[PDB]
């Protein structure tokens, strides 16, 4: 569980930073998504 | 007369009209299936290992590799250009439709 701590803390600090650098494209998603 | 002589033969009208899957289907009723509410939550002091081995790690992992940014805004911005040429076909349409509508009118006028 400690393990996961350790992996949710390190993978999620990753996928926080992954997702708002990515941002869900959100001005391509707005882009992509006013489109439809 | 757009406000008496339809009111009127309405009026007419009418008088002559006083003269004369199984899965599927049940969810429609409004609720829909409960999904695994399981994953997310957890405890470290409750009940179950597999949850936190069998639920948390591989999965995280799995996200971890499939959460990506290789290829990032180039492959989102390369089906924007697929969805403008999907756009500008309808529209094509539009007008194929509006033409020969509007011709059809104009022999009828004559």
């Amino acid at each position: 569980t400690e393990v996961l701590l350790e992996s949710i803390q390190s993978k999620v600090e990753s996928i926080e930073q992954l997702q708002r650098k990515l941002q869900h494209v959100q001005p391509l998603e707005q882009q992509n998504n006013e489109m439809c | 007369i757009p406000d008496g002589y339809k009111n009127e033969i309405d009026q007419l009208v009418k008088k002559e009209f006083a003269n004369i899957t199984l899965f599927l289907e049940e969810y429609r009723r409004k609720y829909p299936r409960i999904d695994t509410s399981r994953y997310i939550p957890n405890e470290s002091s409750e009940v179950s290992l597999l949850g936190i081995v069998d639920s948390y790690l591989k999965h995280q992992e799995i996200v971890l590799d499939t959460l990506l940014p290789q290829t990032v805004s180039n492959q989102w911005r390369i089906n924007n250009d697929y969805i403008r040429q999907t756009c500008t076909i309808v529209e094509e349409m539009n007008i194929q439709q509006r033409k020969q509508i509007n011709d059809l009118e104009i022999y009828r006028k004559r």
